[PDB]
Parts: C-alpha cells; structure tokens; sequence
C-alpha cells in the first residue's frame, strides 16, 4: 500500500545533468554525482557566458528499477526573489529497470509518481 | 517593450504543441537522428534503454519527440507512449538487409494499433551514407509500404550521421499533420 511507495523511492537514481549550448549543441557543465545526496547542494563548473547563448538545453538521466504508470517533472529555477523559471513534464509510463533521458530547450528538481515525491535534486551556479 | 518584442512572443505563446513517437529496431539510428536534430553526438552513444524525449521548437511548432529503445526487451512498452501520439516516424538501418523481415514485421503491427489511428507516418530509410545500404523503393517494397491504407505516409532516404535529408522528412510530417 506504501511498501510499493518505498519500492518506487528506493528504486529511483538521478545518474546526470548537463547544460549545453543549443545553438552549438556543445556540453557546457555535465555532472555525474552528489546529485541527490545529502548535504550541500552539489555545484560545478559552467563558464558564465550562458547569458550570452540564446539558447540553452538542460537534460536530466535518470534510471528507476521500479514501473512507473504517471511519472512527472517538476523543475523550478531559485535565486531567492520572485520565480525565474518553472518547468513542467509528463513522462506517463517508465519501463522497470529502464534508463531514460530528458531534455527541454531554451535550481531544485523533483519527480514524482502521481502525487508521491520520488526525488528532489538541489544543484548550483558556476558563473566560473 | 518595442512592438516586436511583443509580437514575437505572442506568436510563440500560440504554437501548437506536437507529440513525435520515433520507433524502429534497435541499431537503426533513432537516437543519433535525434541528437543531430541538435547537432550534437559527441560521442556518447550506446543502446537506449527506455526513452529520450527531447523537446524542440520548429516551424511554428513545439514539438516534444519520444525515441524509444526498439530492442527485444524494450518493444512491448511501445504501447504505453501511443496515446495522443501526432506522428509516428519510424527509422530503419538501409543497410542491414538481414532485418528487414522483422523491421516490416513491427511497422505492421504497429498501423493496426487503434491508438495510433490519425498519426501520420515518416519512414527513414537512414544511413543511405552507407557503401551498400538499399534504395528506398527497394525498403518501400520490402516494407510492404503499399499495403498501407489507413495512414498518410512518406519514405525518405537520410543519414544520420551528416544530417543529409533530415529536415526534409520532418518538414513534410510537420505539414500533413498540420492539414489534420
Ligand atoms: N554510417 C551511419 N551510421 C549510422 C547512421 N545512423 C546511426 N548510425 C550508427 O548506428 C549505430 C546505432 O545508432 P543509434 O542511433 O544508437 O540507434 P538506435 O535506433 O537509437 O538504437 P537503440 O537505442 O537500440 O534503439 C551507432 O553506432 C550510430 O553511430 C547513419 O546514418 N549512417
Ligand atoms: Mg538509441
């Protein structure tokens, strides 16, 4: 009744997330771990001339051992002040022991599974 | 604040939305199609297992296309992306003539699934870039695409890997579904 819940939770990994540049289609920032961990937020490196693209393509890997039937996205973009970006997408179903990949064109993430939270990411800025 | 600002954010406010199935064995190209659709392998590609669903935006449209994994394994989850489904494109290796039985095998149980009933069809017959991959009228045959009566469909030839032919196909799939 809750132990599938667990199931589902338990099953879910946030493998990658990345920031390319749409009119190059070039990897600006890729990172691979701490995407979910624990603690302080997981940052990394993408040279700041990301206001100077036009165009920027964030995509999101994920992997989940268990089936899902109403997967959802919900990706929320936050420096303090009034909100600069809200994303929404439904995936619907996910193949059980399935790798997928996400990817939208031109920061907290969470996915969820109807109205059960499977995961929040918590990622942030290098204007390096 | 100038007019055009307005404008063009208006007419992008307005874009119809489209949702592009792309199907078709594994190894036949799916998801280099889609990257280069994006200029962008890098790279970094080996067998999909589940999804990619990238979402673009072109000729006034905004599309949201789901490749999926065409191996074995994958095949019978097919059926849970269908619904609401605007076009079906379906990739096929011109080159490995030692599948085409089960490549034409899959199409045809996929135009008799009613929940694919309006889509319109684009066939890639990708990676023509190959020394001995086959014409199209030579896969239009083999993939008993005369045999099609309930589906608007056209055959393309292409290559992935060069971008060769590409718009093409998808700017003809973009404007039958536009005629509804
Ligand atoms: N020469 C050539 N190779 C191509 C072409 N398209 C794809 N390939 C190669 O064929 C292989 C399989 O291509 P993918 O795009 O991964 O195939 P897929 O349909 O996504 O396969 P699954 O993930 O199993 O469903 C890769 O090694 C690509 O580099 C093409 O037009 N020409
Ligand atoms: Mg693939």
């Amino acid at each position: 009744k809750d132990e599938r819940a667990r199931e589902i939770l338990r099953g879910f990994k946030l493998n990658w997330m990345n920031l390319r540049d749409a009119e190059t289609g070039k990897i600006l920032w890729q990172g691979t771990e701490d995407l979910s961990v624990p603690g302080v937020e997981h940052e990394a490196r993408v040279p700041k001339k990301i206001l100077k693209c036009k165009a920027v393509s964030r995509e999101l890997n994920f992997s989940s051992t268990e089936q899902m039937e109403k997967f959802r996205l919900e990706q929320k973009v936050y420096f303090k002040g009034q909100c600069l970006e809200e994303w929404f997408f439904e995936f619907g179903f996910v193949i059980p022991n399935s790798t997928n990949t996400w990817q939208s064109l031109i920061i907290e993430t969470k996915f969820f599974d109807d109205d059960l939270l499977v995961s929040t990411s918590r990622v942030r800025l290098f204007y390096v | 604040s100038m007019g055009l600002l307005t404008i063009l954010k208006k007419m992008k406010q307005k874009e119809r939305e489209l949702r592009l199935l792309m199907l078709g064995l594994d190894n036949a190209g799916k998801t280099t199609i889609l990257k280069k659709f994006n200029g962008e392998d890098v790279d970094t590609i080996s067998p999909t297992l589940g999804f990619n669903i990238k979402t673009l935006e072109h000729r006034g449209f905004k599309l949201n296309i789901w490749d999926v994994g065409g191996q074995k394994s994958l095949r019978s989850y097919w059926r849970n992306y269908f619904e609401s489904t605007d076009g079906l494109i379906w990739v096929v290796d011109s080159a490995d003539r030692q599948r085409m039985q089960d490549c034409q095998r899959e199409l045809q149980s996929l135009l008799v699934e009613e929940r694919l009933a309006g889509a319109t069809l684009l066939i890639f017959a990708n990676k023509q870039d190959l020394p001995g991959a086959l014409s199209c009228n030579a896969i239009q045959e083999a993939l008993e695409l005369d045999s099609i009566r309930s589906h608007h469909w056209r055959i393309q030839g292409c290559s992935a890997v060069t971008g060769e032919d590409l718009l093409p196909g998808i700017d003809w799939l973009l404007d039958d579904i536009s005629s509804r």
